RNA sequence: CCCGGCGAGGGGAGUGAAAAAGAACCUGAAACCGUGUACGUACAAGCAGUGGGAGCACGCUUAGGCGUGUGACUGCGUACC
RNA sequence: GUAACGGGGCUAAACCAUGCACCGAAGCUGCGGCAGCGACGCUUAUGCGUUGUUGGGUAGGGGAGCGUUCUGUAAGCCUGCGAAGGUGUGCUGUGAGGCAUGCUGGAGGUAUCAGAAGUGCGAAUGCUGACAUAAGUAACGAUAAAGCGGGUGAAAAGCCC
C-alpha cells in the first residue's frame, strides 16, 4: 500500500491505541490481511482415470439413449439455413455432433447456432458430452474413439 | 468533577421540568385609543391611560 | 385450569375487637398478624390483602414474661451523630403505650408497600374505650 | 381542512425554539399572535413570521376565516449542524456545532 | 399568484409515470431528537428482568370469558468480556 | 448506629430423652417429547416390534449442519399484473434459520445438485463516519467608559452626523 512507515504516534503519552503503521489491516485504507496472488487452479487427472471417466459417459449415454450414430452428416453449402432445417428432420435442437473430418462447411453451418456444436473424434471432452442432450456420432467418428479409448 | 456515568433522557428531561416559559396573563387595552399593550406600559401609538403621550 | 386468585375489589372484610389485657406480648402479636395478613381465610393470596380489621384495647395492659419488664430496650437511631436512643419497656408503657404492640406487630409483616397496607387495618388504644361503633366490630377472644 | 407553513433551516437551537411553541400549541391564532408579540425572546419573532405565513396561507389557498384559526399542531425538528473550530488554551483545538431547527406550524379550523 | 426585508424559507399552480424524484435531489437502515394517542407513575429504596397477577384501553366474538398494549401489587434475582 | 439469635419476639418459640406426623432440591417417581451408545430379531437397499442404558462441563479432541458473495447447471426459471433492498405481521424447525404476505421501493433476482471463499464481530485504551452526554452549563480575550438627540433601515447599545 502506498504510504510511509512513520509511526502515526508515539508509543505512549496519548489517550490512544497503539499505533506502527498507517497501513495496518486495521485501519481503513490499509493492506488486506491476506492479500491473494495470482494462482493456478488445475489439477492433475490420471490418465486412466480420465479414459474411465469418459468410458462411463459414453455408456451412459446410450442406456438414456442421448447418443445416436449415422452413416453421415453432411450439408451442401456453408448455409446455417441448410444445417438448421436438416435438425429439425431429425428432431434435434441441443445436440453435439462429432465428426472423423471436420468439414470447413458444417463447421461454418453450426456457427452461428448457440444450441449446436461441431467437434472433431479428437475434440471431445467430459463436460461436452454432459451437457448437450443429444450427442450425433458418424459411424467413422465412433471408430476412432475406440482407438483413443481402447 | 466529571460523570462516572451518562445520565440518561429521563433525567434530563426531569432537570428541564422548571424550564417552561410563562405568557403574559392578560394585556390591557387603553381607554382612549383601545388597543392592546403591556400593563403600565405606553402603547406602540404613543398612548398612555389615554392621555396621547409623545409619539415623535 | 388457573388457580383462583383474590379480586382486591372483591374481597370481603370483617371488624373484630381484642382485649389485650393479661396477654403475652409475643403471642399476642403473632395471631394479629396472621389475620391482618389473612393466612386464616381459604382465599388467601401472597400479592392481595385478604386480612381483617382489628381493634386492640387496653394495650397498656399487656404483659411480658421474666424479667422484660425493666430489661427488654428498645433502640432507634435519630439520624445525627449522636443518633442513638434507648428506652426500656416500663419507659414505653408509661410514655407511649400504643407503640409496643405496635411495633410488635410490625415486625411480624412482611416488608413492602403491601405489609405496609395491611398495618393500616390494626387500631391500637390504651384504654377501654373507642370509638369505632359504627363498624360493628366482632369480639374476638384471641 | 388545514394549512401547513414552514421555516427550515432555522439558525436556532431546537431547544431553544421549542420553548416558544410550547406557549401556543392549541391556541387561537389571535390569542397566539399576541402571546408572541409580548415574549421576549428570539425564537418568538422567528415562530410568529412562520405563523402569519401559515394563516396567509388559509386565506389565499384554502378561502379560510381567520376568526376560526386555531394551532392545532406546532413541533420543532432538529436541522444539520454547522461544524466550526474554537481554539483553545496549549494548542488545543475544539469543534462547535451551530445547531439550526425546521419549525412547523398547523392551523386548522376546527 | 400569496406570506416575508424587491430576503432566507415556505403554501398553491404547472411539468412529470412519480416532486414523500425540487437540484441540501435513486433507494433512505441505526444511533440520536420530536409531535399525537393508550396505559402506568408524586409513602417508595438496589443490574430494572423473570414467575405470578388485578385493573384499564382496544380488536375479536352465533355472550365463546381469547388476542394485543399497559403493569398496581407480590416470590426470586449484585451486567458483559 | 441497636450490631455476639437474620429480625420480630420467645420462660418456650431454650436444653436433654423418646415417639408419631408434616414441610422441604433441577435428588427419586408419574405423564409427554428429543437424541447418543449397546446388544437382539440375520432384520434389511433399515426403520422398528422392541430392548436396556446414557445425555453438567473450561482447555481440548471427534461428529453433523445453517447462512452470505461468486462459477456451472441457466439463451432455463421468477419478475413493471412489481426484482433486490427497507419496514411490519402470520406461520414453522432442536438450533444457526426458513416460508408466505401488507406497506415502501422502481429493476433486477435465481431453484436444484455441485464448485471456490476477502464467509458470519460487542469487546483488541481497534480504524473511519455520524450522533449523544455533561448543558443551554463555563466562556465571549486586558476594569481606557460611556450618555443623549437626529438620520438611514424590516429591525439600531455597536453603523453615519
Amino acid at each position: 500500500v502506498t504510504g510511509s512507515g512513520k509511526k502515526p504516534w508515539r508509543q505512549k503519552g496519548t489517550g490512544r491505541a497503539r499505533s506502527g503503521s498507517i497501513k495496518s489491516p486495521i485501519w481503513r485504507s490499509g493492506g488486506v490481511t491476506f492479500a491473494a496472488r495470482p494462482q493456478d487452479h488445475s489439477q492433475k487427472v490420471n490418465k486412466k482415470m480420465y479414459r474411465g471417466a469418459l468410458k462411463s459417459i459414453l455408456s451412459e449415454l446410450v442406456r438414456q439413449d442421448r447418443l445416436i450414430v449415422v452413416e453421415k452428416f453432411s450439408v451442401e453449402a456453408p448455409k446455417t439455413k441448410l444445417l438448421a432445417q436438416k435438425l429439425k428432420d431429425m428432431a434435434l435442437e441441443d445436440v453435439l455432433i462429432i465428426t472423423g473430418e471436420l468439414d470447413e462447411n458444417l463447421f461454418l453451418a453450426a456457427r452461428n447456432l448457440h444450441k449446436v456444436d461441431v467437434r472433431d473424434a479428437t475434440g471431445i471432452d467430459p463436460v461436452s458430452l454432459i451437457a448437450f442432450d443429444k450427442v450425433v456420432m458418424t459411424a467413422d467418428a465412433v471408430k476412432q474413439v475406440e482407438e483413443m479409448l481402447a | 468533577a466529571v460523570q462516572q456515568n451518562k445520565p440518561t433522557r429521563s433525567k434530563r428531561g426531569m432537570r428541564r421540568s422548571h424550564d417552561a416559559l410563562t405568557a403574559v396573563t392578560s394585556l390591557s387595552v387603553d381607554k382612549t385609543s383601545g388597543e392592546k399593550h403591556l400593563r403600565h406600559h405606553i402603547t406602540a401609538d404613543g398612548y398612555y391611560r389615554g392621555r396621547k403621550v409623545i409619539a415623535k | 385450569m388457573k388457580t383462583f386468585t383474590a379480586k382486591p375489589e372483591t374481597v370481603k372484610r370483617d371488624w373484630y375487637v381484642v382485649d389485650a389485657t393479661g396477654k403475652t406480648l409475643g403471642r399476642l402479636a403473632t395471631e394479629l398478624a396472621r389475620r391482618l395478613r389473612g393466612k386464616h381465610k381459604a382465599e388467601y393470596t401472597p400479592h392481595v390483602d385478604t386480612g381483617d380489621y382489628i381493634i386492640v384495647l387496653n394495650a397498656d395492659k399487656v404483659a411480658v414474661t421474666g424479667n422484660k419488664r425493666t430489661d427488654k430496650v428498645y433502640y432507634h437511631h435519630t439520624g445525627h451523630i449522636g443518633g442513638i436512643k434507648q428506652a426500656t419497656f416500663e419507659e414505653m408503657i408509661a410514655r407511649r403505650p400504643e407503640r409496643v404492640i405496635e411495633i410488635a406487630v410490625k415486625g411480624m409483616l412482611p416488608k413492602g408497600p403491601l405489609g405496609r397496607a395491611m398495618f393500616r387495618k390494626l387500631k391500637v388504644y390504651a384504654g377501654n374505650e373507642h370509638n369505632h361503633a359504627a363498624q360493628q366490630p366482632q369480639v374476638l377472644d384471641i | 381542512m388545514e394549512t401547513i407553513a414552514k421555516h427550515r433551516h432555522a439558525r436556532s437551537s431546537a431547544q431553544k425554539v421549542r420553548l416558544v411553541a410550547d406557549l401556543i400549541r392549541g391556541k387561537k391564532v389571535s390569542q397566539a399572535l399576541d402571546i408572541l408579540t409580548y415574549t421576549n425572546k428570539k425564537a418568538a419573532v422567528l415562530v410568529k413570521k412562520v405563523l402569519e405565513s401559515a394563516i396567509a396561507n388559509a386565506e389565499h389557498n384554502d378561502g379560510a376565516d381567520i376568526d376560526d384559526l386555531k394551532v392545532t399542531k406546532i413541533f420543532v425538528d432538529e436541522g444539520p449542524s454547522m461544524k466550526r473550530i474554537m481554539p483553545r488554551a496549549k494548542g488545543r483545538a475544539d469543534r462547535i456545532l451551530k445547531r439550526t431547527s425546521h419549525i412547523t406550524v398547523v392551523v386548522s379550523d376546527r
